[PDB]
């Protein structure tokens, strides 16, 4: 019972706050707004089960946009290998990672 | 430096609120025919200090709480609530400059109920905590008014910025276009803090049950709302002339009509006998209110009839 | 997945405009007069491309437009700009209309000069 | 220490809610619940969100946990209180040393053991809060939203004042 | 993902067990009810401002609107029936079993 | 009074509005050299720092797409000293 | 931060006059005593009228909370829209306080 | 309609004066001349950057500098 | 007779006086002699931290006009 | 009640009912239940004795939970998608917390007890709106989420709801309860072939919708509220003992009337997708709840229970009352399967 009133009669009455791609107040673009529109652009009209399974790149990489988890264990990595070799003392941060050297603009 | 301005923010706060006793109890003198205090002190200067250290040294009333952590709380959350109420205020430039100092104090002083319901219940009589029911439900009934009125004035400001209501009113005085919303927020103002002549914890009240510390700690965080709600009103209808080279000159004139609003209350708790609670009641639910929201109706189509629209920024 | 292109720190230097906000803000109306073109092919660029990598030789137009724009005004007008960017370096909230006896000095000169 | 303020936060958070959800009584419960919105209030207030925060002072404990506290100091005036209490923050406090040993941990999902400032965007919104003008969206866009809002309401109105009628 | 989020899940679930072991009070039971809508409030906040998700910044003052007007609605039934048995206890509620 | 005074207080907001605007593509010039900047120096730290650990990819985009990505308040401030994350992060969230 | 260190000055304070006015005149000696109300022992009589002119707060308090962003809807483009909602929520706040009273909700609390 | 009101008006002023006023502001935008601008000024007030377009060739309507004449200006807001 | 109120009042509005005095006289001082910077929104912060930037010193109010470039 | 008030409140409840339907928005999902249940619950209260306000404390704590759980699975869904879109959702977690917060509304098992409660509680024709009209907004949703829910959940919850709702009332002999556990049995029917053809689902809901508004309005007919009563109608009104005879051995299955159609159209369904064992087990299961209507039906129909002296001054008044669309829907629940392919109207 999805009854579609809104496609029926012409009104937009919650199409507006479904998607961070729509027309936002001034223009104000979402942190993910190129991921889902090309995430919706491709899905669109193809139906969910093809959706899943043709489409699934950019849900990933709109996924790790929205979430950030591929990006934080990178970092997390990184910051362990230097924190290690900070400690066995094998490695010195620079001037522009400790605070010494003049931001740029 | 800066725990330097909050040490002088929030001392002469409270020696403000100590010599408001002596200004209520000389102006409620000569108002009354008689003089006020002049023998404890030179001209009484001397009487809310004698008057404390009396007030230090009672022996504790000492009661048996339902809660002990509501009665030891209820003191501290209405100096805290007291205290942090002078914080965004713009006087010329406000502490803790915020963009939403209006929402701010808006919703911590609608917090500060719970001190009137916390140190209600905490007493042991049924008769303190009904008459604690009945402050609180009347406090809260204000608050409706307050948030109304607040928000259609601030529909001639713009945001909810607090600085930014000097520099709306350097033409003219904000009483002018709003004078029924100032005279109403003006006696709702006097109907929150439990003022005269809305007093009806004189009549049981919900404090009497404290020590007489303690009485005294709800007695100056009280004023201090008093002197704040003053302050409020002056910076949001009558903001003064602003010089940003010479800022004692809006301090001045910030406090000379604070002083004067003030001994308005003074000057009206010592001039009309104590509302019955329904006839307060009365005068919230079926005379303030519709005026309230029919002036919210005339100034949220006013600035779109005058085009008019404050900026945002 | 891929490696991504970044551009060498000897690609990104370029003489910086170490100046103040309200240095700039003093000289915005007429910045945004002449200095217009190089401006505008470089937010056309920004938008377009969808990416700051290719758009750096703009951005070094922009900063260099910019530099000839100080320059411009420190050859000839030095004095009223300076007073007219302390007053608005005064206030708070860096207010234009604190300040219009400075602007129709600065601007009169400007004006006259260039 | 604070940069991870808005964990430190959201620990006091689960702590008030363990404190007042073992249910010593309605007073208490009532009493833990306020400072369990002050603190998730300042979570609120950390991320740049200052008027869904004042919303929660002005509305959450500003109007209902008063009418709470209301109705519940004029209508009614453990061991099992404190063994959830330290059952509660025994569960809690594991957890909390798994993620600083761990710096990663999954209790339904997975979860990083970061601070959470590292999930920011650096630039400016001009001369705007952009939650302020999503908000000043809820006149200009939000009709439909508006009308079932204060439709609910009025008939919230008119439901309390069946069911309180008694007769 | 974030771990603030977890904990604003886990403070949700805590509120719902204390939600479904019922001790005497009906007006703990409601507590425990707005403590779920409070980490409602909190966690949604935390994810419509971390997307800049703009639209979606009135959805939590109707979430709050609406879950504050279920709320007044269970303190009428608290109170009818606090005015049936005089407490708002649990265990008298047991007439529906036959 | 209101009228006239509101009118003129939205002239001088055009009047900001518009010195902003004409700031903003030297302001757009130095932010997208301030964050190439950072992610270069980022990336020189990366190669100097993850030469002891198997199988990585120095630069490796976790993305699958080519176009340029927003870079992250961690993907800028990673390495850097705590009171500049600090300064970044809560900023303007603490500022009075 | 600088809010927090005030608001924790302003708690700080508080709690140290409260636990100043506590404990100073615990310090006097003075004496013991037996230390043995309109209602004597009477159980609270629940009012119906209070809880009434509570929620009746709480509900109108919820309007409010929907009237509140009118100063920043001002600014909007689409200002007929807006006009129109905004009248539409403040006469439905109306119509909420004209049914509390011909319908007799605001009785012994007016 | 003389009688009533006169009545109303004597025993509860407080009603009639809201009712007055909720009156005037329903009905009022709809006949006040400024009501025009109150739009003009709200979509002349720039919030974001004027994003230039690629000249094709044929836009003789769109200009090349600010201080150009086509394009749509505020003069109507300058005077009032 | 009625002036008799008017040290209580005059004591009162020095200890009103002093806070405004105060903080004015404070963020002048802590800011090179002029007013604290506001910034409501985030144009204003970046702005103010790029003069923090800028200016070599950690300092914001540390202005840099024509001088600093050639 | 002011019945024009009541005809507002009614409509606030079927327009929250069709905001859950027709809305994209999982927002407005969650406010047309909010609506729904803010509107239902002086319905339940319409007579103000103990026992409705008892049961309205019990259903505004179930749905008040399943809506806090039906915002944390919307609020789950916007972290995995980012999006508001009511289609298929993108999280194992939120199918599960979405399929639980829809089974407490649907009053399905393990979530179940609340049914008999507040159906015994309330009168007859708010019962007869909380178990026609309310199970229309939860199907909704389940029809338009089926590509994420758990298939073993809601397995497992349909063939726990038909077990309970069978096994449970054989005991009774009040008529509402008979009805909610009916009802707990005709929801795991319901979302058991759910997954399968959803054509079937609302088919089922037809029928089911038919058989309770005509036992209800039997039941308001007559104001009968056990089964004593119930059987004490024969002297009253002969006709409607064979009316609730026929309807009652409808609601349990019986060949060849229209409450098997349901029942043979799901077996249809679910042995083409190889499921042989399930549907035996739930056709197992109705077997108890055709027993219970076989028992109720010798109580009232094809017996006669002795009588009082007082039943012969109520056959000299005729029944007074709105009968709305009562012999239409009795002709409607009990001689429709030889119109059996009219279920593809519902495709
Ligand atoms: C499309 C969907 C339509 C759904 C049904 C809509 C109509 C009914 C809705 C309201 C309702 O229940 O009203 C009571 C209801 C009568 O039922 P009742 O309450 O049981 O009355 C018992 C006695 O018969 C009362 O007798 P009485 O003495 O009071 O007066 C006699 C009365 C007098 O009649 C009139 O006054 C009617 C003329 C004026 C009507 C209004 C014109 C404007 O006539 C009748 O009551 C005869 C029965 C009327 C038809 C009932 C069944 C309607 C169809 C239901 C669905 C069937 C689907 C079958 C599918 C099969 C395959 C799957 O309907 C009417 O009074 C009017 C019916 C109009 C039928 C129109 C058919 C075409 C629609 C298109
Ligand atoms: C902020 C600066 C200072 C503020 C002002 C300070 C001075 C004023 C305060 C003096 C002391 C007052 C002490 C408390 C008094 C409490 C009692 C009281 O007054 O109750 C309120 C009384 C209550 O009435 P009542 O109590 O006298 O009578 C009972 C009520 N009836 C008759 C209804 C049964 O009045 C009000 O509620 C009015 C509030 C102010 C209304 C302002 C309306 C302005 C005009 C609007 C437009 C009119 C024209 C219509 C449209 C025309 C279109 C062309
Ligand atoms: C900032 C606002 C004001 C702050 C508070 C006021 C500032 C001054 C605080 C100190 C006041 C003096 C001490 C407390 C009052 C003593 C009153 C009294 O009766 O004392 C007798 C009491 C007890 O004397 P007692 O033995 O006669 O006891 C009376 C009871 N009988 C006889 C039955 C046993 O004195 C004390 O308890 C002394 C306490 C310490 C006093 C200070 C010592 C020096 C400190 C430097
Ligand atoms: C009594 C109700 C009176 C107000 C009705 C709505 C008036 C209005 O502003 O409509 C235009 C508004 C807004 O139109 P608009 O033109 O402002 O929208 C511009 C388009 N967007 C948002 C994409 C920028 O609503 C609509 O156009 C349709 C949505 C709601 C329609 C009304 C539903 C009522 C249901 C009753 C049952
Ligand atoms: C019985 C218990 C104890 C009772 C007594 C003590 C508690 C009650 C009294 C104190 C209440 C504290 C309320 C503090 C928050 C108020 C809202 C707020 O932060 O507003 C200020 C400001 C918003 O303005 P804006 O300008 O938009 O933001 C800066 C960006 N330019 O926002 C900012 O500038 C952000 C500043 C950083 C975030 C501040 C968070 C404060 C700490 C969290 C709450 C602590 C109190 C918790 C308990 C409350 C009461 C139960
Ligand atoms: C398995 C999943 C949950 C694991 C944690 C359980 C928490 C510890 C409680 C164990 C049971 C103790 C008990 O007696 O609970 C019953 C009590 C309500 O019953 P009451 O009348 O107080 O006591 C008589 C006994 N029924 O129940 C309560 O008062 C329970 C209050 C629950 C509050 C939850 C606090 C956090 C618990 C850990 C996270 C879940
Ligand atoms: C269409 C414009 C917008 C309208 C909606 C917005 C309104 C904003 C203000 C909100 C008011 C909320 C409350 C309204 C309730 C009205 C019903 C009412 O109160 O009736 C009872 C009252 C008699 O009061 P009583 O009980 O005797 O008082 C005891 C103390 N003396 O009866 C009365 O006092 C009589 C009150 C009704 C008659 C007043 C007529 C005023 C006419 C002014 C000119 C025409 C204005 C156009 C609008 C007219 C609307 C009817
Ligand atoms: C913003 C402004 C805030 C101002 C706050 C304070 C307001 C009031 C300020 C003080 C006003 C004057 C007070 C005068 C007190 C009496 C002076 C005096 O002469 O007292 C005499 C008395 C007995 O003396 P004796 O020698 O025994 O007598 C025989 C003489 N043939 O001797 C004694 O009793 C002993 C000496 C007592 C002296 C007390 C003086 C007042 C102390 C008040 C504390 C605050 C001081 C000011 C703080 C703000 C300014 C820095
Ligand atoms: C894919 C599917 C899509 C959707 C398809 C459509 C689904 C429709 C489902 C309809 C369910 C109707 C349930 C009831 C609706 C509200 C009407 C009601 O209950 O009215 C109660 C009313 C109370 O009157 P009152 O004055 O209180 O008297 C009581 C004692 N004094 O009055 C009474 O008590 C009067 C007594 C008789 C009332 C009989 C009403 C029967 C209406 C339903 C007909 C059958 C269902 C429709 C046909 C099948 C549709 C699927």
């Amino acid at each position: 019972p999805f009854f579609d009133v809104q496609k029926k009669l012409g009104v937009d009455l919650d199409h507006w706050m479904t998607i961070q791609s729509a027309e936002q107040p001034h223009r104000i673009p979402a942190r993910c707004h190129a991921f889902e529109k090309e995430w919706i652009e491709c899905a669109h009209g193809i139906g969910s089960i093809r959706a899943e399974k043709e489409c699934k790149i950019e849900f990933e990489d709109f996924r790790e946009c929205l979430l950030r988890q591929k990006t934080m264990k990178r970092l997390n990595a990184i910051k362990r290998q230097r924190d290690k070799l900070i400690k066995e003392g094998k490695y010195t941060p620079p001037p522009h990672h400790s605070g010494q050297e003049d931001l740029r603009p | 430096m800066f725990m330097i301005n909050v040490l002088t923010l929030i001392i002469p706060i409270l020696l403000a609120v100590a010599f408001l006793t002596l200004v209520e109890r000389k102006v409620l003198g000569y108002m009354q025919f008689r003089k006020g205090p002049n023998v404890v002190g030179p001209y009484g200067l001397l009487q809310p200090i004698a008057d404390a250290i009396k007030l230090f040294i009672k022996e504790p009333l000492r009661p048996a709480t339902s809660s002990i952590s509501m009665f030891i709380l209820a003191p501290i959350l209405a100096l805290t609530l007291a205290l942090t109420m002078w914080i965004p205020l713009p006087m010329p430039y406000p502490l803790i400059n915020m963009n939403l100092g209006v929402l701010f104090m808006l919703a911590m002083s609608s917090l500060a109920v719970y001190s009137i319901l916390w140190s209600g219940w905490a007493s042991n009589s049924k008769y303190a905590l009904i008459g604690a029911l009945r402050a609180v439900a009347q406090t809260i009934s204000y608050e409706v008014t307050l948030a109304i009125i607040l928000l259609s004035v601030l529909l001639m400001n713009g945001s909810f910025t607090l600085s930014t209501l000097i520099i709306t009113q350097e033409q003219v005085w904000l009483i002018f276009p709003a004078w029924p919303l100032a005279m109403m927020w003006f006696i709702s103002t006097l109907a929150e803090t439990n003022r005269a002549p809305f007093d009806l914890t004189e009549g049981s009240g919900f404090n009497v049950e404290y020590a007489a510390g303690p009485f005294a700690l709800f007695f100056m965080a009280e004023y201090a709302n008093i002197i704040m709600m003053n302050i409020f009103t002056t910076t949001l209808f009558l903001g003064a002339f602003h010089n940003p080279y010479m800022p004692e000159l809006y301090t001045i004139n910030f406090t000379i009509k604070s002083l004067l609003l003030s001994i308005t209350f003074l000057w009206i708790r010592a001039s009309y006998p104590r509302f019955r609670y329904d006839q307060l009641m009365h005068l919230l639910w079926k005379n303030f209110l519709p005026l309230t929201l029919a002036l919210c109706m005339w100034h949220v189509s006013l600035p779109i009839l005058l085009s008019s629209i404050p900026p945002q920024t | 997945p891929g490696i991504v292109e970044l551009p060498s720190l000897e690609d990104l230097k370029v003489q910086e405009v170490k100046v103040s906000s309200s240095v700039l803000k003093a000289a915005a109306h007429h910045y945004g007069a002449q200095c217009d073109k190089p401006n505008k092919e470089f937010m056309l660029c920004r938008w377009e491309e969808k990416d700051p990598r290719r758009c750096l030789e703009e951005g070094k137009l922009v900063n260099q437009c910019a530099l000839e724009f100080f320059r411009q005004i420190k050859r000839h007008c030095a004095e009223p700009f300076t007073e007219y960017w302390t007053c608005i370096d005064y206030s708070g909230l860096q207010l234009f209309r604190r300040c219009r006896k400075e602007q129709a000095q600065f601007d009169k000169c400007v004006l006259d000069k260039l | 220490m604070m940069t991870y303020i808005v964990f430190i936060l959201s620990i006091i958070f689960v702590m008030g809610f363990v404190g007042f959800s073992s249910k010593p009584s309605p007073i208490y419960g009532g009493l833990g619940l306020i400072v369990s919105g002050g603190v998730g209030c300042g979570i609120v207030l950390n991320f740049g969100g200052s008027f869904l925060g004042l919303m929660v002072f002005l509305i959450y404990l500003g109007g209902m946990m008063v009418v709470f506290g209301y109705t519940t100091a004029m209508a009614t005036e453990n061991k099992v209180v404190l063994g959830t209490f330290i059952t509660g923050l025994l569960m809690e406090f594991l957890m909390v040393y798994y993620v600083l040993k761990d710096k990663e941990v999954e209790i339904v999902f997975k979860f990083n053991g970061m601070g959470d400032w590292v999930i920011y965007d650096t630039g400016d919104s001009g001369f705007f809060s952009e939650e302020a003008m999503g908000i000043a969206a809820l006149y200009s866009y939000g009709t439909w939203l508006v009308i079932v809002t204060g439709w609910s309401l009025l008939i919230g109105v008119v439901v309390i004042m069946e069911i309180t009628r008694g007769n | 993902m974030s771990l603030v989020y977890m904990n604003i899940m886990m403070a949700f679930t805590v509120s719902l067990t204390g939600l479904l072991m019922y001790r005497s009070h009906l007006m703990s039971s409601l507590l425990c009810l707005e403590g779920m809508m409070l980490s409602l409030f909190i966690l949604a906040t935390l994810m419509i401002l971390n997307s800049h998700f703009t639209l979606a910044s009135m959805m939590p003052i109707i979430l709050l609107v609406f879950a504050a007007c279920e709320a007044a609605l269970g303190l009428s039934l608290l109170v009818m029936v606090s005015n049936t048995y005089g407490t708002d206890y649990v265990q008298n509620l047991n007439l529906l079993q036959c | 009074s209101m009228m006239r005074w509101n009118r003129e207080r939205r002239r001088l907001q055009i009047e900001d509005f518009e010195a902003r605007i004409a700031l903003m593509p030297l302001l757009q010039a130095e932010k997208d050299r301030r964050v190439l900047q950072m992610l270069r120096e980022n990336l020189e730290e990366e190669a100097t720092i993850m030469k002891d650990v198997p199988g990585w990819k120095v630069g490796e985009s976790v993305f699958h797409t080519t176009r340029w990505v927003t870079p992250m308040m961690g993907e800028l401030y990673g390495l850097r000293t705590g009171e500049e994350i600090l300064s970044s992060t809560y900023g303007f969230i603490w500022y009075t | 931060m600088n809010l927090m260190i005030t608001l924790l000055t302003n708690f700080t304070l508080a709690t140290l006059l409260v636990t100043i006015a506590f404990w100073l005149p615990q310090l006097n000696v003075y004496s013991e005593k037996t230390s043995p109300d309109p209602m004597g022992s009477a159980r609270l009589p629940f009012s119906m009228k209070f809880f009434l002119v509570a929620i009746t707060f709480l509900l109108f308090d919820l309007e409010i909370a929907l009237l509140l962003p009118l100063p920043w809807a001002s600014q909007t483009t689409n200002l007929n829209t807006m006009l129109t909602m905004a009248l539409l929520l403040i006469f439905l706040l109306a119509v909420s306080l004209a049914y509390e009273w011909t319908q007799k909700g605001l009785e012994w609390t007016e | 309609v003389a009688a009533f009101l006169k009545n109303v008006w004597a025993k509860e002023p407080v009603l009639v004066a809201s009712f007055a006023i909720a009156g005037l502001a329903v009905i009022l935008p709809t006949l006040s001349p400024y009501t025009k601008y109150s739009l003009m000024i709200n979509r002349a007030t720039p919030y974001n950057y004027p994003v230039p377009l690629r000249d094709d060739g044929n836009m003789p309507d769109v200009p090349s500098h600010p201080q150009d004449p086509q394009g749509p200006s505020l003069e109507w807001l300058k005077r009032l | 007779m009625w002036f008799e109120v008017l040290p209580g009042i005059a004591v009162m509005g020095v200890c009103l006086f002093i806070p405004g005095m105060a903080t004015a006289r404070i963020h002048r001082f802590s800011n090179g002699g002029r007013e604290k910077r506001v910034a409501h929104y985030s144009y204003q912060w970046y702005l103010m931290e790029r003069d923090r930037r800028v200016s070599g010193v950690n300092r914001y109010y540390v202005s840099k006009g024509l001088e600093n470039i050639d | 009640m002011n019945p024009i008030i009541l005809i507002i409140i009614l409509m606030t409840v079927m327009l929250g009912t069709i905001i859950v339907m027709i809305s994209t928005h999982w927002l407005l999902i969650w406010i047309g239940f909010e609506m729904n249940m803010l509107a239902i619950i002086p319905i339940m209260m319409k007579k103000h004795n103990p026992r409705a306000t008892e049961a309205s404390t019990k259903y505004f704590l179930t749905q008040s939970t399943a809506s806090m759980l039906l915002m944390m699975a919307i609020i789950i869904n916007l972290m995995f998608s980012g999006q508001w879109t009511v289609m298929k959702l993108f999280n194992p977690m939120a199918s599960m917390l979405m399929t639980m917060a829809l089974a407490m509304k649907l009053g399905m098992a393990p979530f179940h007890f609340w049914v008999p409660e507040v159906t015994q509680g309330i009168p007859l024709s708010s019962g007869l709106i909380l178990l026609t009209w309310q199970k229309l907004a939860p199907m909704s949703v389940l029809y338009q989420i089926l590509p994420s829910i758990n298939l073993d959940l809601i397995l497992t919850l349909s063939i726990l709801s038909i077990t309970i709702g069978g096994w449970g009332g054989l005991n009774q002999t009040q008529l509402r309860k008979i009805m909610a556990y009916s009802s707990i049995a005709h929801m795991g029917w319901m979302t058991a072939v759910l997954l399968y053809n959803p054509t079937m689902t609302l088919l089922n809901l037809i029928i089911y919708i038919i058989m309770t508004s005509t036992m209800f309005t039997l039941f308001m007919a007559n104001s009968t509220t056990t089964t004593l009563s119930l059987s004490h109608t024969w002297n009253k009104a002969p006709i409607m003992t064979i009316l609730v005879l026929i309807t009652l051995l409808s609601m349990g299955g019986l060949p060849p009337l229209s409450g098997f159609m349901p029942k043979w159209m799901i077996i249809q369904e679910m042995t083409k997708n190889d499921s042989i064992i399930l549907p035996t087990l739930m056709a197992i299961t109705a077997l108890l709840n055709l027993y219970f209507y076989m028992r109720l039906t010798y109580s009232t129909a094809l017996t006669m229970f002795p009588s009082t002296n007082n039943m012969k001054m109520k056959w000299q008044f005729p029944t007074t009352k709105r009968m709305t669309l009562l012999p239409t829907m009795t002709v409607l629940s009990t001689m429709l399967l030889p119109l059996t392919p009219i279920l593809s109207i519902l495709e």
